[PDB]
């Protein structure tokens, strides 16, 4: 029953490393060492463990625990890995109606550029995203089931 | 006349289905064959019975699908579709992960920060424990004086942020005070906020003479 159902979630769970699972194709957001960003279905991949943190209320950094690179979106709406934290690394984390998270570029919030992953596992471009695609829906998951 | 085959594997390339608890999950295995093959679903390698989950589940032969509404944590597991006719049988297994999501302001653990007492020159710490889905922002605040007063003409107390979450801050959940003075005594507040709302709890620091 609802009373019997068990599921971790201790205090401080928000600071443990997470995987950003995209329901679109079922890929985990990945930040490669060379700075490129894409998705992968390999849960054992060492570049999908991310550390999220609120730099300002509702504004987060998404960092690769493996390389220390920060997720970021350039003026063209392209995702890339940044070695140092900057204004293009901040995203507005919000929970949508169906309880998935969306991450919008703070820098380009007015244009509604989201972090997104296509079914083929490649990163979506900011200008090509919009409130309705499955490509922008994410679920932060524990590193291991 | 032929053994079963898949009609649309594209809709089967997803190796992990992670869904928010309370949402509906749908699995499909478009099949073909002659005679028309029959479909059956297994959970963790065994017959999936309606009584295995409250509210049971529904199947749609027209779509070769299995549907489970209002998923709960215990729904996690492997779901195998078995398609077969007299000439053969084929199958595919999907894995389901369920995660509890919550759109709520932060929740603080009762009792923290806890009061603390030390002597002049001593060190102390205050701990704050938070439950928050949306990333939380923590700040430690002290109720301070200004011109000898602790409140302004508008009734607002004078406050001072001692520290807050950020990449330039180590251990946001813990406020550590060193080589304390009687001037450090007072109320220390942990205020935690996410885009949905905030919560706060405080503790009192008592500073005794060195004697």
């Amino acid at each position: 029953t609802a009373l019997t159902e068990k599921f971790n979630l201790p205090p401080g769970n928000y600071k443990k490393p997470k995987l950003l699972y995209c329901s679109n194709g079922g890929h985990f957001l990945r930040i490669l060492p060379d700075g490129t960003v894409d998705g992968t279905r390999d849960r054992s991949d060492q570049h999908i463990q991310l550390q999220l943190s609120a730099e300002s209320v509702g504004e987060v950094y998404i960092k690769s625990t493996e390389t220390g690179q920060y997720l970021a979106m350039d003026t063209d709406g392209l995702l890339y890995g940044s070695q140092t934290p900057n204004e293009e690394c901040l995203f507005l984390e919000r929970l949508e109606e169906n309880h998935y998270n969306t991450y919008i570029s703070k820098k380009h919030a007015e244009k509604n550029w989201f972090v997104g992953l296509k079914k083929n596992g490649s990163c979506k471009r900011g200008p090509r995203t919009h409130y309705g695609q499955k490509a922008i829906l994410f679920l932060p998951l524990p590193v291991s089931s | 006349k032929r053994a079963p085959y898949w009609t649309n594997t594209e809709k089967m390339e997803k190796r992990l289905h992670a869904v928010p608890a309370a949402n509906t999950v749908k699995f499909r295995c478009p099949a073909g064959g002659n005679p028309m093959p029959t479909m059956r679903w297994l959970k963790n390698g065994k017959e999936f019975k309606q009584e295995h989950r409250i509210g049971g589940y529904k199947v749609r032969n027209q779509h070769w699908s299995l549907i489970m509404e209002s998923v709960v944590p215990s729904d996690k597991g492997n779901y195998t579709c078995v398609v077969e006719n007299e000439y053969g049988s084929i199958n595919h297994t999907y894995h389901l992960d369920v995660v509890e999501r919550s759109r709520h302001r932060p929740i603080l653990q009762a009792g923290l920060p806890a009061n603390a007492s030390t002597v002049v020159g001593g060190d102390v710490e205050f701990v704050c424990k938070v439950y928050s889905d949306a990333q939380p922002h923590i700040q430690w605040i002290k109720h301070v004086e200004k011109n000898g007063s602790k409140y302004g003409p508008d009734g607002l107390p004078y406050l001072k942020v001692l520290k807050h979450s950020g990449i330039n801050s180590s251990n946001a959940e813990v406020l550590a005070l060193f080589n304390v003075t009687e001037a450090d005594a007072g109320e220390y507040i942990c205020k935690v906020s996410n885009y949905i709302g905030q919560a706060n709890q405080s503790a009192w620091l008592t500073v005794l003479p060195k004697q």
